[PDB]
């Protein structure tokens, strides 16, 4: 079976400015098939109050998710995405910058 | 409906 | 401008965890406004869409009953692909389907679409004809076979020419005020320093309805296509779309550097440069 390895993004719903709440989002896409795990993390922890986007996929048929929570950036904390996919050894870490 | 019945392949 | 209605399906195999999933999420452009899920813990049509919530009670039932029926069908689907590629018992299976139309800005139809994927490869189509099909392999040879016998193709060109497109100008209609509105990219570019020799140009599209849009970088008038990162567009989550468009300059030459931008809610596509 051919199975494809997700691309993720991780990023904010608009621009980030410190002390003003805001939605973190990590979009999983182009991955097959479509068994996914994703965290959002913040310094490290995993948020619980996390919703996600209702499985589709694009033409080409790779799945795509996004995972969402709302935040607060600031200067000091950190924030990241954790994905892991049958096609990962071991789970993949992005971590969030907010000029990407 | 919008849905369209499906048939088994 | 042009639109299209598009059911996404995806039904897969747990074996040793009860039946397979079927979900199925239809959209007008990027604009989601039904799911399905039989994991549901009441499966029903569910609106995605404040225009689809002003359909009555027989409209929901309609089609939550095509969806339960679709439900079992692709389960019938996942059992005989199995046997048709002598797949054990033991193992997940994936088949995926899209269907539904596509309209001009008069909303005559364009052309409609029904095919489907098995474990992420191309397995049977409708063709652009809605008359025959096009089978990927000896399996959906079998299918193309027994849906010749049946006269399936008629039942969905019926389908793509009549219901797919008189609900797709019904949603237009109802959902005009965000359906038929583009909204244009904010645009703007960033520079970040790489090394004393080189910095990145990044040039970012935010805030923009429907996906498409074209984002590129030109050095002296020519496109960069080969030196170009470019990021898979990205949901905002409030609807709209993002993307941006990088590329590595050696210092000192960046207002040799040009990023076109075309979307359809610009009045004018834009040449942006840094500063």
């Amino acid at each position: 079976m051919i199975q494809r390895t997700p691309k993720i993004q991780v990023y904010s719903r608009h621009p980030a400015e410190n002390g003003k709440s805001n939605f973190l989002n990590c979009y999983v896409s182009g991955f097959h098939p479509s068994d996914i795990e994703v965290d959002l993390l913040k310094n490290g922890e995993r948020i619980e109050k996390v919703e996600h986007s209702d499985l589709s996929f694009s033409k080409d048929w790779s799945f795509y998710l996004l995972y969402y929570t709302e935040f607060t950036p600031t200067e000091k904390d950190e924030y990241a995405c954790r994905v892991n996919h049958v096609t990962l050894s071991q789970p993949k870490i992005v971590k969030w910058d907010r000029d990407m | 409906a919008a849905a369209k019945k499906k048939y088994c392949l | 401008g042009s639109h299209s209605m598009r059911y996404f399906d995806t039904a897969m195999s747990r074996p040793g965890r009860g039946e397979p999933r079927f979900i199925s999420v239809g959209y007008v452009d990027d604009t989601q406004f039904v799911r399905f899920d039989s994991d549901a813990a009441s499966p029903r049509e569910e609106p995605r869409a404040p225009w689809i919530e002003q359909e009555g009670p027989e409209y929901w039932d309609r089609n939550t009953q095509i969806f339960k029926t679709n439900t079992q069908t692709d389960r019938c689907s996942l059992r005989n692909l199995r046997g048709y590629y002598n797949q054990s018992e033991a193992g997940s299976h994936t088949l995926q389907s899209m269907y539904g139309c596509d309209v001009g800005p008069d909303g005559r139809l364009l052309r409609g679409h029904n095919q489907y994927a098995y474990d992420g490869k191309d397995y049977i189509a409708l063709n652009e004809d809605l008359r025959s099909w096009t089978a990927a392999d000896t399996a959906a040879q079998i299918t193309q076979r027994k849906w010749e016998a049946a006269r399936v193709a008629e039942q969905d060109r019926a389908y793509l020419e009549g219901t797919c497109v008189e609900w797709l100008r019904r949603y237009l209609e109802n959902g005009k005020d965000t359906l038929e509105r583009a909204d244009p990219p904010k645009t703007h570019v960033t520079h970040h320093p790489i090394s004393d020799h080189e910095a990145t140009l990044r040039c970012w599209a935010l805030g923009f309805y429907p996906a498409e849009i074209t984002l590129t970088w030109q050095r002296d008038g020519e496109d960069q296509t080969q030196d170009t990162e470019l990021v898979e567009t990205r949901p905002a989550g409030d609807r709209t779309f993002q993307k941006w468009a990088a590329v590595v300059v050696p210092s000192g030459e960046e207002q040799r550097y040009t990023c076109h931008v075309q979307h359809e809610g610009l009045p004018k596509p834009l040449t942006l440069r840094w500063e």
